[PDB]
């Protein structure tokens, strides 16, 4: 049960200096990259390429080279057929992929942003704008859905190209994406006493941080967001508000799929 | 230039077939069009290419292209005097208003009319208004006849010219002869040109 | 426009003479163009690895950035952040 | 969906204005400016995205561009150089590929009109001979002393203009090749059916539409005006 999510970021300061780069996730590890100073696609795993052949993935980047550059004067073109109603520093993302579901079932997206905003989406065989766009918006829609050729072609990537990729994707990086790492976890108070416990460089995601004196769980056990490492784990921190000399006895308690029934208990 | 035409110049004869290439690098390749261009007038569209491997015809024309080897052909076949045309190349990179459209410089075609009975002659016309003044009309001779320049430079000569009398289905070629000197006769209008032998001179 | 949060946190248990790894993840901010530095004592550490700009669901941008060090009692180390959002540059101090 | 310019023809000097337009009544949004010469293919100079809209094309020096409205779009020349003689082509489209083209515009930029003359139009009768040799009569038109070679030569049958049987030389022919600034002459043949040209009721006429001088432009000789104008030669048919 997978995302697939190619994640493309445009920025236009002016009328001449524009920039295009891209990222690729699987989940929550990275697959591809494209930088703007890039003329091809990297792999930034060993099995970024899936289950294509050499000229499969030759003529697939290909079709992408060719549209970052399309992709790039097309807009500079569009912001002169709207002006003065719109003009740079322009900001346009794109969210494209498909999430893969049990058996050979899955759905696609592909879904723009502008200036922030999300505001369009390719769904079925066009371009449409989603509720709240605003309505200037209508002319470029029109332009865009008269090109039949890429209609057909962004049809096909959502289609059959994305879950056929992904499918493939999945068998050559099971052995990534089923990984076990253990995390480590430490103490440390800050005065306001607050208490947090530090657990890092666990994988996958999914994980149970709780302080606890005995059996009993602290209610006043507040989360914090999981934050990313650099050697793709992940970091999170548990913080409960005590009075100054009720330290004692306090354990902070965690769960994760990598220890297999072994709790990590630190006591302070 | 990202559109390049071959041949540049074509001289063919009437009821003959042609082909015309057209390649180009333009990147990337939408749709590919052929405009036929008279002698100074507009672009008339013969046909649009838009397939990766497109068949295109239009009567008398027919078009290939081959998108991986940026590469197109135009078949005039059976071609006539009204082919007599520069034909030209053009190659659209989108689907829409936002496409730039790359042009070629062109392919002259010039189509030599198949004369059905020659009958050279030379006549002598006058001004409706005026009685001295006159012209010599050098006519129906045949394609393979050529029409040289005046050796005296107070004589003009114009170049051969075909028309179509499209009711009778009747073309002939035709050149006009005169001078500002008063001594000027038609039959010594074209000494310096090489004539038929069977050329008529009105007694 | 939208303000960045800053975190920094350590990727190893943190003990004095003991090198470590610190990180810095900018999050929430909008436009993506922005100047990341991370600080030793208040000066700029050389060698300071980026990952490539992501973006949540949400359309917000976000960035981490790491580089190796060496914790001891009296060294400070922080982040330093210049957005279009903010007049000033944020500096978030890593603390244990 | 159609497009026109106007004007047609144009001959102008160094230094003046020249406004080349084109109308479309087909409510598309965009129009498109080009320039053809010998050796190119049409280039992009300024394009319109609508009303208000003007954007450089490929090689936009020395153009000036300006869309009033949903229907014109105009080329505009503020300082004419002799490098801007060429053919002129106006286009519009929707938000499709086509673009819809104009019939062109042929414009000549000359360093002085001191030279510019209109033609003396002449119209010669059918031969006697010809008519009892292949029972058929042709007419021959001669434009001659014009200046410079921007004519339109055409037929005229009864008030409407034939295109049959008619054929008009390719180039006009320079009256004296030594001079740089010669003058020009032009011939072109009618040619129709004895039976036809017999008729004293079918008035025959050819005309040369030349282009020259704007009211406009200013005129410091002696001798008449030489204003764009039509030149005319007439005759009736005869048993
Ligand atoms: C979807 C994922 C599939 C999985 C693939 C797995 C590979 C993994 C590697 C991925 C790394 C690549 C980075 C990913 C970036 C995300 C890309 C998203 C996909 C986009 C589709 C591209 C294919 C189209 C063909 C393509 O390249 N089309 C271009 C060029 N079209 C040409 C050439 C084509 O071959 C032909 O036919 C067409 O007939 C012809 O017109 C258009 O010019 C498009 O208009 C380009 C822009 C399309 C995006 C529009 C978004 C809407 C923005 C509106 C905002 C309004 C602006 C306000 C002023
Ligand atoms: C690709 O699949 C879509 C189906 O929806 C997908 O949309 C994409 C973007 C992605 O999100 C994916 O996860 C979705 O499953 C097809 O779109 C449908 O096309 C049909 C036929 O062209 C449309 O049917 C229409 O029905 C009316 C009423 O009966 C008729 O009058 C019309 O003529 C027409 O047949 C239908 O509207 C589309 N469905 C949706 C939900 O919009 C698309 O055809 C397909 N493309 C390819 C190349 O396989
Ligand atoms: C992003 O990439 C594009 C394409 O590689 C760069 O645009 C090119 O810039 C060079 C040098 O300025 C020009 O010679 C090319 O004509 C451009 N390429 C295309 C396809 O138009 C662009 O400069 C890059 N952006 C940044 C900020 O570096
Ligand atoms: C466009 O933006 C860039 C980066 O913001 C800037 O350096 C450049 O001066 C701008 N270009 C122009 C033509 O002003």
């Amino acid at each position: 049960n997978y995302t697939f999510r190619c994640l493309q970021m445009s920025s236009f300061a002016n009328r001449s200096w524009s920039r295009t780069d891209s990222v690729v996730w699987l989940g929550d590890l990275q697959t591809h990259r494209w930088s703007n100073d890039s003329a091809t696609i990297s792999f930034t795993k060993p099995w970024s390429q899936g289950k294509l052949s050499n000229q499969q993935w030759e003529k697939l980047q290909h079709m992408f080279q060719v549209y970052r550059v399309s992709f790039t004067r097309d807009i500079q073109e569009l912001v002169k057929m709207m002006s003065p109603k719109e003009d740079y520093p322009i900001e346009i993302q794109l969210s494209a992929g498909c999430e893969m579901y049990p058996g050979n079932a899955s759905e696609s997206f592909l879904h723009v942003a502008f200036q922030g905003k999300y505001v369009v989406r390719f769904w079925g065989t066009s371009w449409q704008t989603v509720p709240g766009a605003p309505s200037w918006l209508d002319l470029p829609i029109k332009v865009l859905n008269a090109d039949q050729g890429t209609s057909a072609t962004v049809q096909m990537l959502l289609n059959d190209t994305c879950p056929l990729f992904v499918r493939g994707l999945l068998e050559a990086g099971k052995s990534d994406l089923e990984k076990q790492e253990k995390p480590v976890a430490w103490l440390s108070s800050v005065p306001s006493r607050q208490l947090v416990c530090h657990v890092s460089g666990f994988y996958p995601k999914p994980v149970w941080v709780m302080w606890m004196r005995g059996d009993q769980e602290q209610q006043g056990t507040h989360r914090g967001d999981f934050l990313p490492n650099a050697d793709e784990t992940w970091y999170l921190q548990a913080t409960l508000d005590v009075e100054a000399g009720e330290e004692a006895g306090l354990a902070c308690r965690v769960k994760h799929s990598s220890l297999g029934g072994q709790d990590i208990i630190l006591y302070w | 230039t990202q559109v390049e035409q071959s041949p540049q110049s074509l001289v063919v004869r009437q009821g003959e077939n042609c082909v015309l290439q057209c390649n180009y690098s333009v990147t990337p390749d939408n749709h590919l069009r052929w405009f036929k261009q008279d002698t100074g007038k507009g672009l008339v569209s013969l046909t649009v290419l838009v397939d990766q491997k497109d068949k295109t015809s239009n009567g008398r024309y027919s078009a290939t292209l081959d998108k991986d080897a940026k590469h197109s052909t135009l078949h005039i076949t059976a071609t006539l005097l009204d082919d007599t045309a520069t034909y030209i190349c053009v190659v659209g990179d989108r689907g829409s208003a936002l496409g730039r459209l790359h042009f070629g410089a062109g392919t002259q075609l010039i189509v030599i009319p198949d004369i059905q009975n020659p009958d050279p002659a030379v006549y002598q016309l006058r001004d409706s208004k005026s009685s001295d003044k006159s012209v010599c009309l050098f006519t129906d001779f045949d394609s393979q006849t050529n029409v040289s320049q005046s050796k005296d430079s107070d004589v003009y000569i114009t170049d051969k010219c075909v028309l179509d009398m499209r009711s009778m289905d009747f073309k002939s070629n035709s050149a006009v002869a005169w001078s500002n000197k008063s001594d000027f006769a038609c039959a010594n209008a074209f000494n310096n040109s090489i004539i038929p032998e069977d050329t008529f001179f009105p007694s | 426009q939208k303000t960045p949060q800053i975190q920094v946190y350590s990727r190893h248990p943190p003990e004095n003479g003991k090198p470590n790894i610190l990180n810095c993840y900018v999050t929430q901010f909008h436009p993506p163009h922005i100047e990341i530095q991370m600080l030793k004592n208040g000066k700029k550490i050389p060698k300071v690895e980026m990952s490539d700009m992501s973006f949540s669901k949400d359309w917000s941008f976000y960035i981490l950035a790491h580089t190796e060090f060496t914790p001891t009692e009296t060294d400070t180390y922080a982040c330093r952040v210049k957005h279009a959002s903010m007049a000033e540059p944020k500096t978030v101090y890593w603390d244990r | 969906a159609a497009v026109t310019q106007s004007p047609r023809n144009k001959v102008a000097v160094t230094g003046g204005k020249v406004t080349l337009s084109c109308n479309q009544t087909n409510n598309h949004n965009n129009m498109y400016w080009y320039r053809q010469d010998t050796g190119h293919g049409l280039r992009l100079i300024h394009y319109s995205y609508g009303a208000g809209s003007t954007e450089k094309g490929d090689i936009p020096d020395g153009y000036k561009a300006s869309r009033p409205s949903q229907e014109n779009f105009s080329l505009i020349l503020e300082l004419a150089t002799p490098s801007q003689t060429s053919v002129y082509f106006c286009a519009s489209g929707d938000e499709g590929y086509t673009q819809y083209f104009g019939p062109g515009t042929r414009l000549l930029v000359l360093e002085d009109l001191r030279n510019v003359t209109p033609p003396k139009v002449s119209l010669f009768e059918p031969s006697k001979a010809e008519i009892s040799h292949t029972q058929k009569a042709t007419l021959v038109c001669l434009a001659t002393g014009f200046y410079p070679d921007h004519v339109e030569l055409s037929w005229w049958v009864n008030g409407k203009e034939v295109h049959s049987g008619v054929c008009t030389d390719p180039q006009p022919l320079k009256e004296q090749p030594a001079l740089n600034d010669s003058r020009y002459s032009l011939s072109s043949r009618l040619r129709v059916s004895a039976t036809f040209w017999q008729n004293p009721r079918n008035h025959f006429r050819c005309q040369v539409q030349f282009y020259g001088l704007s009211e406009n432009d200013e005129w410091t000789q002696d001798r008449a005006k030489p204003v764009t104008q039509i030149v005319s030669a007439e005759a009736w048919g005869r048993a």
